[PDB]
């Protein structure tokens, strides 16, 4: 239907829409501005689809769905529709997200299922499915994330290394910050970080073009705990956004693709905006 | 068959002609012809010169120009005997698209056709046929059954 949909994601070219409803179709449209025509509806899975991820246009562009049932369809347009090139199933139910990775870490999808999994699904000549499991919480999974330490991506003054940093969003309430080291074939496990007593629901990774990542994980006690990095190895400091518990029931947590603005996307389908202001604090700007 | 030095292409290419627009000799010659094909397709060989097959082609392609389903009748059935098997599927195919004489259901039935006449291959280029420069796989052929 159209009567509940959990995300909406937009292609870089502004082409298809994909809006991804509860009752197990991915209904795709037509971006002509701001009017929505329809031009496919895949049904496939056996729950809810919880969430689609668009894919950089450089390796395609690929759209990944997810539903709570251990099943990611990984669809992409051939046959003059959407039709699936991949499935990646390792896991059992509960696949809650599905983010796509930047082509300086290689084409790789990163899969959270509340199951106490993440895969890292390398993607190959074929198409072929890899997923390299890890066991991380042990109440669930909810998201997942990575990057440089003492480099970056290959570039002119980045380096390249290899490592592959992570914040893994539980519903065992914590927030894990694991850590890869592509010079051993190791996922060492480096920081745990507790700044609720409750779920948290949605992690993410600041593109921001500062050294200083933050990390916003919300929670259902209402409250988001922004999670600084000083540098690419330095410690986590708890920072409150809000001083104060927000009436928004809060589940995702988006910054913008230009600025470090943060929107939470709460369940009154307002989105509070907060952003550091000339005093160097998080206040207010929505 | 035994020309090429007592027949010239020429002279043969107007018989052929010929025998082919007088009704009276067209059809007891033509079935001849066809038996005959069907004698060396069951070998793996030919039964003609590669002079003759195209002769024929010619003749039969200008009678696609006069329409009805028959005219490729004739040459889906010289293409298949003499092996000429992806151009034979591609016979089929054309008459589906450039007949609209056709009704829903019968655009279905030729689909259904050429559909197991490709996944019937021994070869996997011959899993789809050629449609312009656009290669046609047994997936577009399927939604098209549905969607016609």
């Amino acid at each position: 239907h159209n009567e509940l949909i959990h995300d909406a994601v937009l292609d870089y070219y502004g082409k298809r829409l994909a809006t991804c409803s509860s009752d197990k179709t991915i209904k795709i449209f037509e971006v002509e501005g701001e009017t929505h025509k329809l031009i496919d509806t895949l049904t496939g899975h056996e729950g809810p689809v919880w969430r689609v991820d668009w894919a950089h246009p450089k390796f395609g562009t690929i759209l990944a769905s997810c539903s709570y049932d251990g099943k990611v369809l990984i669809w992409k347009e051939e046959n003059g529709r959407w039709s699936q090139i991949a499935v990646h199933a390792v896991h059992s139910a509960s696949v809650n997200s599905v983010q796509w990775a930047p082509h300086e870490y290689g084409p790789l999808l990163l899969v959270a299922s509340s199951d106490g999994k993440v895969s890292v699904v390398e993607f190959k000549e074929n198409g072929t499915t890899s997923p390299i499991i890890i066991d991380a919480h042990a109440i669930g999974v909810n998201s997942a994330s990575w990057a440089p330490a003492t480099i970056e991506e290959d570039g002119e003054h980045n380096g390249t290394k290899e490592s592959r940093k992570f914040v893994t969003g539980g519903a065992d309430n914590l927030v894990k910050i694991w850590k890869y080291n592509s010079d051993a074939q190791t996922y060492v496990l480096e920081s745990t970080l507790e700044g609720h007593s409750d779920w948290v629901r949605d992690v993410a990774w600041s593109p921001t073009v500062l050294l200083r990542s933050y990390l916003a994980s919300v929670s259902q006690d209402r409250t988001c705990i922004i999670w600084t990095q000083d540098n690419e190895q330095g410690p986590w400091k708890k920072t409150l956004l809000k001083e104060e518990k927000f009436p928004d029931v809060l589940w995702r947590a988006s910054w913008s693709l230009s600025g470090n603005v943060l929107a939470l996307s709460g369940g009154d389908n307002k989105v509070t905006l907060w952003k550091e202001n000339l005093e160097g604090k998080w206040e207010p700007a929505g | 068959r035994l020309g090429h030095e007592c027949l010239s292409d020429t002279v043969r290419t107007n018989f052929l002609q010929l025998l082919l627009q007088e009704d009276i000799y067209s059809r007891d010659f033509f079935s001849t012809l066809l038996r005959l094909c069907n004698a060396h397709s069951d070998n793996g060989e030919l039964y003609l010169r590669t002079v003759d097959i195209k002769i024929v082609d010619s003749i039969l392609s200008q009678n696609l120009r006069s329409g009805d389903w028959e005219c490729f009748k004739k040459l889906y059935c010289f293409r298949m005997l003499n092996k000429s098997e992806r151009a034979a599927a591609e016979v089929l195919y054309q008459y589906i698209l450039m007949q609209a004489d056709l009704d829903v259901i019968r655009k279905r039935k030729c689909y259904l056709m050429v559909i197991n006449v490709l996944s019937s291959f021994d070869s996997a280029y011959d899993q789809w046929i050629l449609n312009g420069s656009k290669v046609v796989t047994l997936t577009d052929l399927r939604d098209e059954l549905r969607g016609l």
